[PDB]
């Protein structure tokens, strides 16, 4: 299972 | 060996030709580089239209010059929740970078301004879409077609690490599909100039490589493993680190291990096993030969590189265009109109914008 919507950038962390 | 005289003599003029080509584009960038264009255009020149997609600091919409009747793509960021998220340096980056670059399959920006609220990047409207809609339609990708788009990413990555330039957000969802079928990225948001390392953690999770999550001084290789998530996805329909919350899925990253889908070849493994490899003195893109380890590597034997940079590549999929500012290959996002504060919000930071 895992993520399978759009994926927003991370800033940090 | 691999390759008879013939052949053998024919790849490396082809190789020494792609320096020459290299040597003038770093030429042609430095001086774009060096004296940038600003201010180009203001508001009340578009009619806005449509949100084509959203990220943290706002949206991008289809716009209508007025003048003209042209349709655009104009990105949209809030001063204040720059600011806040500490993408001051990012924003700047991505305006410089995308000002002076040209490649084929490089959104080419047209317009940048900003007013007291918010900083705009008018740029190319690329009708077909994001790759990601379209993979997540079908699945995902045939080989064949997988690799048309890998190809095109494969020149991109060569032309940009050649300006000393990282990328650093490569996924479906900043690959458009232009009407011919070839590839558009976009969203320069962490592209950086870097001569060796660099050390800011960013990207998107599933596509960061182990060194970016290990708090690593990392370079233009981690583009590289960005590329073997990126084919992966393509081929699998997901991708190779995929777990519901991004704790898990760094913990499958760093670990290394990855496993393939039974239908993929040996070829195609292969060369996933070299981009997706957590030993930087291992991976392609990172060794001696550079990138001619990837462009050489048989999962590629049937590309004809100069022939995708000349676009001359039927492409295995051309979207649907139904007219000028057509949005039907663009999903449906929330409305919001775009608020111009009386008063200049964050000014000194911006002030090279
Ligand atoms: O498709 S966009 O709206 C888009 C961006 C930049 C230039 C574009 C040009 N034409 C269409 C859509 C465009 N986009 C923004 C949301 C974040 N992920 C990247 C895609």
């Amino acid at each position: 299972a895992g993520r399978t919507g759009r994926r927003q950038a991370i800033h940090d962390i | 060996g691999h390759m008879g005289n013939a052949a053998a003599a024919k790849k490396g003029s082809e190789q020494e030709s792609v320096k020459e080509f290299l040597a003038k584009a770093k030429e042609e960038f430095l001086k774009k580089w060096e004296s940038p264009s600003q201010n180009t255009a203001q508001l009340d020149h578009f009619d806005r239209i449509k949100t084509l997609g959203t990220g943290s600091f706002g949206r991008v919409m289809l716009v209508k010059h007025k003048e003209t009747g042209n349709h655009y793509a104009m990105k949209i960021l809030d001063k204040q929740k720059v600011v806040k998220l500490k993408q001051i340096e990012h924003t700047l980056n991505e305006k410089r970078i995308l000002q002076a670059v040209n490649f084929p399959f490089l959104v080419k920006l047209e317009f940048s301004f900003k007013d007291n609220s918010n900083l705009y990047m008018v740029m190319e409207y690329v009708p077909g879409g994001e790759m990601f809609s379209h993979l997540r339609r079908i699945g995902r990708f045939s080989e064949p077609h997988a690799r048309f788009y890998a190809a095109q990413i494969v020149l991109t990555f060569e032309y940009l690490h050649s300006l000393d330039l990282i990328y650093r957000d490569l996924k479906p969802e900043n690959l458009l599909i232009d009407q011919q079928g070839y590839i558009q990225v976009t969203d320069f948001g962490f592209a950086k100039r870097v001569k060796g390392r660099t050390w800011t953690l960013c990207g998107t999770p599933e596509y960061l490589a182990p060194e970016i999550i290990l708090s690593k001084g990392y370079n233009k290789a981690v583009d590289w493993w960005a590329l073997g998530v990126l084919i992966y996805e393509m081929a699998a329909g997901y991708p190779p680190f995929f777990a519901d919350q991004p704790i898990q899925i760094y913990e499958k990253i760093v670990s290394g291990k990855v496993r393939f889908p039974s239908h993929f070849s040996s070829d195609l493994k292969d060369l996933l096993r070299n981009l997706l490899q957590v030993d930087l003195t291992k991976r392609f893109g990172n060794l001696k030969n550079g990138v001619n380890d990837i462009k050489n590597h048989k999962w590629f034997a049937t590309t004809d590189w100069i022939a995708i940079y000349q676009r001359k590549v039927e492409a295995p999929f051309i979207p649907k265009f139904k007219g000028p500012g057509d949005t039907s290959n663009f999903d449906d996002y929330e409305e919001e109109e775009i608020r111009v504060s009386i008063n200049e919000k964050c000014g000194k930071e911006f002030t090279e914008f």
